[PDB]
RNA sequence: GGGCCACGGAAACCGCGCGCGGUGAUCAAUGAGCCGCGUUCGCUCCCGUGGCCCACAA
RNA sequence: GAGCGGCGGUUU
């Protein structure tokens, strides 16, 4: 699996990922697409970054994992860019998503930042 | 899958005793990185988007080059093999502009046609075609895959053939019509899709790895010796004692030749090589391979373009 | 973009699995590049790690 | 005289395309639409200026 | 100045 994919993520952990994104969309505030996602990290607005594992070419998202770390922003990988896209409220796909303002997902997000923390 | 560049050549030996003095000249992998650039050619994988001309202006600004020139101009949406000759090697594109090309093309039919009729109708375009009015060869076409109205195929052609227009004529001959929806150049002369095929991201990153991190290895593999741009041409190899004379604008006389390719005819564009296989000059033959071999006096090659600097070899005259 | 290729075989195909070899295929075209290269610094941070410099 | 090498044989505006910044879309988020800023390589002849050589390979 | 592998239009 892709070289930008910097660690193994469990199925239910990657499921919670979609969940937090699902919720945050309508109760809170997200950004969809690698360009908005990257803006949010640079601007220090993103609470969590979600990256799809099937991004081809890799260069599309490969700057993401190292950018987060510079800004100490937590990020997780999900299996599919189609599934991650549907969660974000668009029909088309999404290489990546930023959860700007959580809402009903406050605990879930806070939970995830903890699990991933251990995988680094 | 055969282009005229692919023909195998036979080396005829003229002077069995000729040897090269390892103290003179710089064969490709004895070239310091800076000298390698000065006489380098990039096998660039052009992205879809920018023009060929813009891409090269990027390369010049980011690599701090004074000069660089591409071969066959690929259109903005077309990706693939774009040779970029650098600095003192710039003028070798004139060896590529005329070489055969190959493309993988995606054709979208405007109406339904049976798979067999497509394949059968497309095979009729091998050989000459017209366009502009001018004529042009299709060396081969192969249909990789068909998916309803989408036909993916490879085609080998002569320089200056428009694939877009070829696809349009294929559309007319099927009745239903067609346009080209995707194009990628997979080959141009001696440049092909091998490990030398390098993207812009890689090109610029290797550069920085060299300039800022002190690692020379990647950038050096990113650049090819200008001799590469000349692999498809017939060659004559000359003795050390003729090389500085040639670089000084002398015509190459029969007594200067050590080895040559078979099958050279008068008028042919020839590469003139040292016995180390450095490129000396491009010239035009004034003799056939058999004449150059049998004779002991006379002008064998008219030296037109000289690439090697005048000081790599001593003035042995 | 639709044109794809085998990383193993070099076959061009529209499919996701090579029909000669069976490997997953990849998009034939190179990523888009821009002379600004806003994330170059971070792409190089990733690429060194991959390469081992 | 001849060969070879270098320089030269236009400039400012507009537009498409593309790229970047901003906004971010009822199947283009691997970026719609819009706004602003950027943005287009050389080669071959031939002619002019200047430099190096006149070397059948010893 | 005339061509090869056009970015397109208007002003001296
Ligand atoms: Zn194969």
């Amino acid at each position: 699996k892709p070289s930008y994919v910097k660690f193994e993520v469990p199925k239910e952990l990657a499921e919670k990922a979609l969940q937090a994104v699902e919720i945050a969309r309508d109760t809170g505030k997200i950004r969809k697409g690698t360009n908005e996602t990257t803006k949010a990290v640079e601007r220090g607005q993103a609470k969590l970054v979600i990256i799809a594992e099937d991004v081809d070419p890799e260069e599309i998202v490969a700057h993401l994992p190292p950018l987060c770390e510079e800004k100490e922003i937590p990020y997780i990988y999900v299996p599919s860019k189609k599934e991650l896209g549907a969660a974000a409220g668009i029909e088309v796909a999404a290489a990546s998503v930023a959860i700007i303002e959580p809402g009903k997902a406050r605990d879930l997000v806070e939970e995830i930042a903890m699990k991933v923390k251990e995988l680094m | 899958r055969i282009l005229p560049a692919d023909i195998k050549r036979e080396v005829l030996i003229k002077d069995e005793n000729a040897e090269t003095n390892p103290d003179w000249g710089f064969p490709p992998e004895k070239r310091p990185i800076e000298m390698h650039i000065q006489f380098g050619v990039i096998n660039l994988d052009k992205p879809p988007g920018p023009t060929s001309h813009e891409v090269v202006a990027w390369i010049k600004k980011i690599l701090n080059l004074e000069k660089a020139g591409h071969g066959g101009t690929l259109d903005p949406k077309v990706s693939g093999v774009l040779p970029v000759a650098l600095e003192k090697a710039t003028r070798v594109v004139q060896a590529l502009l005329p070489a055969g090309k190959e493309y993988v093309a995606l054709m979208h039919l405007h109406g339904d046609v049976p798979e067999d009729k497509i394949i059968q109708v497309m095979k009729e375009f091998e050989g000459e075609i017209i366009q502009r009015l001018r004529t042009r060869k299709v060396y081969y076409i192969e249909v990789l895959e068909i998916e309803g109205r989408d036909v993916l195929f490879r085609v080998g052609v002569e320089a200056g053939t428009y694939i877009r227009s070829l696809i349009h004529h294929i559309g007319l001959a099927l009745g239903v019509g067609a346009h080209m929806s995707e194009l990628r150049r997979t080959r141009s002369g001696p440049f092909k899709e091998d490990e030398t095929l390098i993207t812009l991201h890689d090109l610029v990153d290797y550069y920085y790895f060299w300039k800022e991190d002190g690692i020379e290895e990647y950038f050096r593999k990113a650049i090819q010796p200008m001799e590469k741009a000349v692999e498809h041409l017939p060659k004559v190899w000359i003795k050390d004692s003729a090389v500085a004379a040639v670089t000084h604008g002398a015509d190459l006389a029969v007594p200067g030749i050590a080895k040559l390719h078979a099958g050279i005819k008068r008028g042919d564009l020839v590469a003139i090589m040292t016995l180390k296989d450095e490129l000396v000059a491009l010239g035009k033959a004034m003799m056939t391979s058999q004449e150059m071999l049998e004779k002991t006096k006379g002008i064998a090659v008219d030296v037109e373009k000289v690439f090697m600097p005048r000081d790599w070899y001593p003035k042995l005259w | 973009f639709r044109i794809r290729k085998c990383p193993k075989c070099g076959r061009y195909t529209l499919k996701e699995v090579c029909p000669v070899c069976g490997e997953k295929t990849k998009v034939a075209h190179p990523p888009r590049f821009s002379p600004e290269d806003p994330y170059g610094e971070y792409r190089r941070r990733w690429k060194r790690e991959v390469l081992g410099i």
